[PDB]
């Protein structure tokens, strides 16, 4: 249920792997076109790592195809998403997430 | 659009004003998961750059600092401020080492005050907890009311301090200036927002000592000097304005007050040391003393056989100059305490020009020209200057009023007191906020910490001063008032207080007075706990006055008034929830009529000894209200205690009549069992009431017409007829299983000894004949069964058992004392 | 049927009887012992009465005949009978005393005592602590009654609750009497709507429970809260609120002016929806700031969430709603989501209108405690949209 | 466990150090005296160079004392439920009641100037709204005992003392004007309240001081909680001295409306209610004597509650005493209709008995000496 599209191309040989911190800068849209989330309004690039689940599952494929400097669009189906439940007050059930999303670099 | 085009398109900025309101309102009081999702629709950027914009219209300006308050800094603040009223201070060197005054030569008794806010600050406060706001994470597996409570979302707090310090100078030039378009549209929508935000942030702990330094050069650059400006107090500004620099000046007011007491436990912390090795060279020297004194060595060593606290009343009775005789310690030791005192005096302004040269001058001054210079008309803010005067004339007294929520641990205790502080503020939050299943897990979980530390029973006084069975008997008054009579809900959060107020009562006898003075207001709430079982309001109010001849003496008549008119109700119309459940309708509720009369008895019997004065009354409000005695003792038509144990042992053998014929519910009731429990309640509540047999020689008009009053009332026939009752045995057989009596639902051993108790009270065992006439129809087949019992598989059975405690507790007893 | 009761009914406008001596010149003039006079319950217009079927109660005006409905006041029980006092021309001898002066009454026609029944047993247990009144011949020692002064505001509150309720009965039988009867091209066959009444009426009573300004000093506008208060309190105590709810059901099962006509007339829907907005207005100035009054819908709370979409009284019971709102947390304890998506869709259908904000606010917090249901369906069912 | 007990110096430091907190507390803060309510008024009683305009301004906007007089008297005037506990009013009042005291051949001069002071000091509260304000604040408690109301009484006597004609004018004008009823009910509630002796709780507490207990941090010697017989007789004296000062310089128009209110819609009568706690003092009395008759000697226990008890008594008598000088016609004729007669005969009884009995034992000499000023 991952889509993605580039944007911008990377190294294109790095690449993350299980349990590898991926810093990223991301822009969260819902199909529709309305932001609900980004981290460059916060002025801090958001830390994750592989492997762990700490994400939803669209950033962890969708991640995972994505280089190192690659900036890339990434449209997640709802079921690789929060779902039919959906974060409350936030994103509504049965929603598709489009993202922009940049690799900054791995640590 | 731009937002700004909201300055002329009116009707759109009121709707996006109470948008705003809104936003503040659906996250207001600690609501973290909406202020979270709030995260989402304005953001950090959105925020900060509302803040700094100049063209905003006033409302909007208002509402976007009032929004990031609420979002980021309301739950914390709260929570900070819920906690700055109490003191508790470690013993550290960090503490040692501060003094109320800076090290200075302006003079010995008082050097010049330090910066309010500015220093060393070492009293107990939990940290603040955010958490980062990010809307990629993935669903937590776990369902709601069992994950961990949401923390606030996450904000640079020193960017937003910086940003608020530069804010702030920038609007007091701006004032200065006088410029005719201030931002905002006027002074108060330009000064308000940005006092607000300092005051939030001074309260959390964010600004650091350069920071207050600067803070208080704008509020008053030539009072707060250390060693167009024009500070905040002399720019004329509206009463909104004035109600804010009332809030900062309330908040240096409070760090005043926290540096006295801080100071007042570290002079504490190195005279206790001086104090005890003094005390133990004296004791040292004075074992020698018989060489050159006498028998008047109990005068010198007196302060050895007195309480610690008593000794040190002695060692520090030396003021007046007139107790210079007893006090043993030297004069070198006396002068320490003498120059803090005097130092502490001159510190509160007592003894030892238009320049204030201190906050206490500058706030009086500024509150009086502020009320001298117009009719205030804002009712806040008059409170406020009010309170703040009343605070700089009676420093002292403020200090006073403060000491009884100081209080001093070891070092070693620090990290626990602060787990205990984090529980206690999660407990406080909650009372704010309607109860529910979450706030239930909270609650539940919160008090079992506070339960499994060491310090809730290591320092009873700390847990007395924090004000925490207030706060537990606050919520849950609360969840009992909501739906008092129809169905009460959260059981277990309401037995989670009530197991906690019971082990807070066991802890120590000053806890358990703290808790018996709301005897009242517990018995007032415990109406309705007979629906719910396990721990109640009743039990709690039991385990207050339980074994304290204190508490039983001053327990007053109209208690007592209350819990037999709850008996009585209880003996005419039968259990409302028993009923909705198909069980038979008969004229009374056995169950309740029960629990009120352990509580009865644990009032009218302590230590072993009945507490005459409770048991008096008690009778007399029985006799007045007759129903009480259930069905049976009712006098004229009623059946005697006899016929209704061998009615109640016919109910419980007869289904469809014990209970409702539809443990199968882990609690079933069973009619039968309840009946004869709640006789035998009744007859052991007499019993307890009996003169005591030293009473009863001295003859006393008064214990002989109690003893007579209760003889009346229950038979000694009936009582041997009661106790000639079989029991059945547990037997053997179809294959050799165990046919063993359900406890819960049959004729028990204690239904006995609470007639051997009667009897042995009321009536007593005084002649040969009647002693073996009880034994061979009463005692002997009870004594035979235990006996036969006591085999390689019925040893260990609950009937053997409850026969061996029933032996044990009132047959043997009362057979070795008619011995002779 | 007449009681001695006590509590609340102390204050109550239920207790309130006037007491008219059989003449009319002079009928203000000192009461004196003995003097014949009737006893007229204010609020509903009957007069006390001894029957020979029912014994004591309380008859209409058409049945007090002077033998049944005339009483007098006696300082004691002794059979005097000494002679037929004469009226005098004045106000003469001044005799009885507020409050001081303990008195018998007394059948005249019968000459019974007014005293208790001296209530069965058993009926304690069902908290009647209510004492029939009834006619005896000997009666107690304790039938002496003390006759206390009414304030005029209450004395004006009670028959105006009496003509109110006689003119919006006559408006319900009268709006009852064509409920499903079609005029087709005719007259509605029936006796005309009492509509110049009514409004003014309403008109009337708006401007009588009006909340005092907020010009005026602190003093006399907490007296001014007071007065207002008690007034809302007894209006309701006499069922006014429910009288004003079933006027407003009854106008309310018509969808429209036109569809009210083709009833009652359009002379008679020409008016509708004016009586429907005062009614609304009404309401809310009945249960404003009262919290007795507003607890009242912790019950029947749809009858108002169901009737915003209505739009000949949006504003008005939008009004009715936020007052109810404001001043009771019982009915914030009973909101639920079917509740809050329809205050949602009032904005969504009637555009973008603070009040349904205020209204949204105020479900969220009241007196200083959250309501942690409310902020969360709101924040559920307003935020994630974005529309 | 005296001779086995722990010496200080073996206690663990930071209970050493609470143990020394509340020491000093006890021994040194609250003994230091400290005398700023006078100052606090003179500074709040000054308005500040506002004088140089001297305009049609002269409606004289309040100085600061007014200022919080009126604020306090805004926040009795609201309309609540009951009268929430409020520190800051508490101690205001106290500052104020402070402010007007202040107080062996003292001469006419000094005398004279010490009345003048006394004048002063009561007319710089009421010529700021005290006396409204004390009536306000009875009026709202609603008869419900409290240190809130035990404040406003000692807040009204303190501007009361000496029989303030100006005071007492400007509350019987208040009171006219207003034609509440709430203050005189408020007053017959708290007279109600007000408790007398208690053979019950006096037995209670006997047992409660002969059993002996300590505490667990160390041990307490005997700790001396509350006294729960005649717990609340400051109370009682201060209200009805508050009552007599109403009356106080044979004021014939407050003598005449405590009696009887005749604008109001209802009228308590104060006169019967101070009659029937004497009743009830009386009876409580003779119930005390008719306890302590069989034994020879009274104990110090019973020394101290009787003399409690008798000085209860005097202020009532005193009350009494003031309602009727004058004379007020009414009010004597209402007493000699009431059960005065009743009292005085229990109390001939109580005095006749106990001045027989307490003559036979010179350690009983003060309380036989109370007993006579009583008579």
């Amino acid at each position: 249920g991952v889509q993605v599209e580039t944007i911008s191309p990377g190294d294109g040989r790095t690449f993350p792997k299980r349990g590898q911190t991926c810093v990223v800068h991301y822009t969260g849209m819902l199909e529709d076109g309305k932001k609900f989330d980004s981290s460059r309004d916060r002025n801090k690039p958001f830390k994750f790592m592989l492997g762990k689940q700490e994400v939803i599952r669209g950033w962890e494929e969708g991640v995972a195809q994505m280089s190192v400097g690659q900036r890339a669009k990434l449209t997640i189906s709802p079921d690789y998403a929060y779902g039919a439940t959906g974060h409350p007050g936030i994103i509504p059930p049965h929603a598709t997430l489009v993202f922009d999303v940049e690799l900054l670099k791995l640590e | 659009m731009d937002i700004l085009e909201l300055s002329e398109r009116l009707d759109l900025q009121r709707f996006h004003s109470h948008t705003l309101r809104l936003y503040r309102a659906v996250c207001a009081l600690g609501n973290n998961r909406v202020a979270h999702a709030l995260c989402s629709h304005v953001d950090q950027a959105q925020l900060l750059h509302a803040l700094e914009d100049a063209h905003l219209p006033g409302p909007l300006r208002a509402g976007y600092y009032d929004l990031l308050i609420s979002i980021h800094l309301e739950s914390a603040c709260r929570s900070r401020r819920s906690m700055l009223s109490e003191y508790i201070v470690p013993l550290t060197p960090e503490t040692r080492a501060i003094t109320l005054f800076p090290p200075g030569r302006k003079g010995g008794n008082a050097r010049r005050h330090g910066l309010p806010g500015v220093g060393v600050t070492t009293s107990l406060r939990p940290p603040h907890h955010f958490s980062p706001p990010c809307f990629v994470a993935a669903l937590p597996a776990a369902g709601v009311a069992e994950a961990p409570a949401r923390l606030s979302p996450a904000i640079p707090l020193e960017a937003l301090r910086d940003k608020a310090l530069r804010m702030l100078g920038e609007a007091v030039r701006d004032g200065g200036q006088h410029a005719r378009d201030p931002v905002g549209g006027s002074v108060e929508f330009q000064f308000v927002p940005v006092l607000k935000l300092v005051s939030t942030l001074l309260v959390m702990g964010i600004f650091g000592d350069e920071d207050v330094k600067q803070i208080l050069k704008m509020i008053e650059p030539e009072v707060f000097t250390e060693e167009l400006e024009e500070g905040l107090l002399q720019m004329k500004l509206p009463e909104s304005v004035k109600l804010q620099m009332c809030n900062l000046l309330e908040y240096f007011c409070d760090q005043e007050l926290q540096h006295r007491v801080e100071s007042l436990a570290a002079f504490a912390e190195r005279y206790v040391d001086k104090l005890q090795a003094n005390q133990r060279s004296r004791y040292a020297l004075l074992m020698r003393a018989f060489t050159m004194s006498a028998a008047e060595t109990a005068r010198r060593t007196r302060e050895f056989r007195s309480p610690p606290q008593e000794q040190i009343n002695m060692l520090l009775h030396f003021k007046d100059e007139a107790d210079e005789e007893d006090c043993p310690l030297p004069e070198d030791i006396r002068q320490d305490l003498q120059d803090f005192h005097q130092d502490l005096l001159a510190h509160c302004g007592i003894q030892l020009e238009k320049k204030p040269q201190s906050l206490q001058e500058l706030v009086s001054h500024m509150v009086v020209r502020w009320a001298q210079e117009d009719y205030v008309q804002s009712p806040e803010l008059v409170r406020a200057m009010f309170s703040l005067l009343h605070r700089q004339y009676d420093g002292l007294g403020e200090l006073l009023r403060a000491l009884p929520r100081a209080y001093t641990i070891s070092p070693s205790s620090v990290e626990d007191t602060m787990s205990l502080l984090e529980c206690l503020g999660q407990i406080r939050s909650l009372l704010i906020v309607q109860m529910g299943p979450q706030e239930e897990n909270l609650m539940i979980q919160s008090i079992g910490n506070i339960m499994n530390n060491k310090v809730f029973y290591q320092h009873p006084n700390l847990m007395r001063a924090l004000g925490m069975h207030e706060t537990v008997m606050e919520v849950m008054v609360n969840v009992l008032g909501g739906g008092e009579t129809k169905e009460i809900r959260f059981p277990k959060m309401v037995t989670s207080c009530c197991r906690f107020l019971c082990y807070f009562c066991r802890i120590s006898r000053q806890n358990q007075r703290s808790m018996f003075d709301h005897l009242s207001y517990l018995l007032e709430n415990s109406g309705i706990g007979l629906g719910m079982q396990g721990s109640t309001p009743l039990d709690v109010a039991a385990a207050s006055v339980i074994d304290n001849n204190e508490l039983a003496l001053a327990l007053q008549e109209q208690d007592l008034e209350k819990v037999v008119s709850y008996l009585a109700g209880c003996g005419l119309q039968s259990c409302p929830m028993l009923l909705a459940k198909g069980y038979p309708d008969i004229g009374w509720n056995p169950c309740g009529g029960e629990r009120y009369l352990d509580f009865l008895r644990f009032a009218v019997f302590v230590n072993g000894e009945s507490v005459e004065e409770n048991a008096n009354v008690v009778v007399r409000l029985l006799i007045r209200k007759p129903e009480c005695f259930g069905p049976a003792l009712r006098g004229e038509g009623g059946s005697g205690l006899l016929a209704a144990i061998e009615e109640a042992i016919r109910i419980s053998e007869d289904p469809a009549r014990d209970g409702p014929g539809v443990p199968p519910e882990e609690n079933r009731v069973h009619l039968g069992h309840a009946i004869m429990s709640f006789y035998a309640a009744l007859i052991d509540l007499l019993g307890r009431c009996a003169p005591e047999m030293h009473l009863i020689q001295a003859g006393k008009g008064e214990a002989l017409r109690i003893r007579a009053i209760l003889r009346s009332l229950v038979p000694l026939d009936d009582l041997v007829g009661i106790i000639s009752l079989p029991l059945q045995i547990p037997t053997l057989g179809k294959d050799g299983a165990l046919v063993q009596p359900k406890m819960s639902a049959s004729f028990v051993p204690d239904h006995k000894a609470s007639m051997v108790l009667f009897l042995d009270r009321v009536y007593g065992i005084e002649n040969q004949d009647f002693l073996l006439h009880v034994l061979d129809v009463g005692f002997l087949p009870d004594m035979r069964a235990a006996a036969s019992l006591d085999t390689a598989t019925f040893s260990t059975t609950e009937m053997a058992l409850a026969l061996n405690r029933y032996l044990c507790l009132a047959v043997l007893p009362l057979i070795t004392k008619c011995a002779p | 049927l007449v009681y001695y009761e006590g509590g609340a009914v102390c204050t109550h406008a239920r207790s309130l009887w006037r007491l008219e001596p059989l003449r009319i010149s002079w009928s203000g003039s000192h009461l004196r012992w003995g003097q014949p006079l009737r006893i007229r319950h204010v609020t509903t217009g009957r007069y006390l009465a001894l029957t020979e079927d029912q014994g004591l109660v309380v008859v209409d005006a058409c049945k007090a005949h002077t033998k049944a409905t005339s009483f007098c006041f006696r300082v004691s029980k002794e059979k005097l009978d000494t002679a037929p006092k004469r009226d005098v021309e004045g106000m003469g001898p001044p005799e009885i005393k507020y409050g001081e002066s303990l008195c018998f009454v007394q059948h005249v026609a019968s000459g019974l005592w007014l005293t208790y029944a001296a209530p069965d047993p058993k009926a304690l247990r069902l908290g009647v602590l209510k004492k029939k009144a009834i006619l005896h011949q000997e009666g107690h020692m304790d039938d002496a009654l003390f006759l206390t002064r009414c304030q005029q505001e209450e004395s004006q509150a009670a028959r105006m609750i009496h003509s109110t309720a006689g003119l919006y009965n006559q408006f319900i039988k009268g709006l009852d009497s064509f409920s499903g009867k079609p005029r087709g091209s005719g007259p509605p066959a029936g006796p005309a709507l009492p509509i110049e009444a009514v409004i003014l009426s309403l008109q009337d009573l708006i401007g009588y429970f009006e909340p005092p300004s907020e010009e005026l000093q602190h003093e006399e506008k907490q007296s001014k809260l007071r007065s207002l208060r008690n007034r809302q309190s007894l209006f309701q105590e006499e069922g006014m609120l429910s009288l004003v709810l079933n006027c407003i059901d009854r106008l309310n099962v018509y969808t429209t002016a036109a569809h009210f006509a083709e009833y009652a007339g359009e002379e008679a829907a020409e008016s509708w929806k004016e009586i429907v907005n005062l009614l609304y207005e009404l309401l809310a100035s009945l249960i404003r700031g009262n919290r007795a009054n507003c607890a009242l819908f912790s019950t029947n709370l749809d009858w108002v969430v169901s009737k915003l979409d209505r739009l000949e009284a949006s504003s008005g019971i939008l009004e009715v709603l936020y007052c109810v709102l404001i001043e009771s947390p019982e009915v914030l304890n009973i909101i639920q989501e079917n509740h809050i998506k329809s205050i949602i869709s009032l904005l969504d259908k009637h555009g973008r209108n603070h009040k349904v904000l205020d209204v949204l606010c105020s479900l969220c917090v009241c007196n200083g405690v959250a309501v942690r249901s409310n902020q969360d369906l709101i924040t559920e069912n307003l935020l994630p949209g974005r529309e | 466990a005296c001779f086995r007990m722990t010496p200080l110096y073996n206690l663990p430091t930071h209970r050493a150090c609470n143990m020394f907190l509340e020491s000093y507390k006890a021994a040194w803060i609250l003994t230091e005296d400290h005398s700023f309510e006078d100052r606090m008024i003179d500074d709040l009683s000054k308005a500040g160079e506002q004088e140089e305009e001297e305009e049609e301004v002269e409606e004289k906007k309040p100085d600061p004392l007014h200022q919080l007089v009126l604020h306090f008297s805004r926040t009795a005037l609201t309309e609540k439920s009951k009268l929430d506990e409020d520190y800051l009013y508490m101690a205001y009042a106290d500052i104020m009641a402070k402010s007007c005291h202040l107080e062996v051949e003292v001469s006419f001069e000094e005398k004279e100037m010490e009345k003048q002071r006394l004048l002063y000091q009561q007319s710089r509260l009421h010529t700021r709204g005290a006396a409204e304000m004390v009536l306000q604040m009875i009026s709202a408690c609603k008869g419900e005992t409290g240190a809130m109301v035990s404040s406003t009484l000692k807040l009204g006597i303190s501007i009361l003392n000496g029989g303030n004609a100006e005071v007492q004018q400007k509350m019987l004008d208040y009171l006219k004007d207003k034609k509440e009823v709430g203050f005189f009910q408020s007053i017959q509630a708290l007279m109600q309240t007000c408790s007398v002796l208690d053979l019950n709780a006096f037995e209670r507490q006997n047992k409660a001081e002969g059993l002996g207990m300590v505490n667990e941090d160390g041990t307490v010697i005997n700790r001396q909680n509350g006294e729960k017989v005649m717990a609340d007789d400051e109370f009682t004296q201060d209200l009805f001295r508050f009552l007599q000062l109403l009356c106080e310089g044979h004021n014939n128009d407050f003598q005449n409306y405590l009696r009887t209110q005749t604008g109001n819609t209802t009228t308590i009568n104060i006169i019967i209610c101070t009659v029937d706690y004497l009743l009830r003092l009386q009876e409580s009395i003779s119930d005390f004597y008719w306890y302590y008759s069989g034994k020879d000697v009274i104990e110090e226990q019973g020394k101290r509650n009787f003399s409690k008890a008798m000085s209860v008594a005097k202020q009532v008598f005193n009350s009494l005493t003031e309602y009727i000088q004058g004379p007020c016609t009414g009010n004597q004729q209402s007493l000699a209709h009431s059960r005065l007669w009743d009292a005085v005969v229990g109390f001939l009884h109580v005095f006749a008995h106990m001045m027989m009995k307490l003559a036979q034992d010179s350690s009983q000499i003060e309380l036989l000496k109370e007993l006579l000023d009583l008579q």
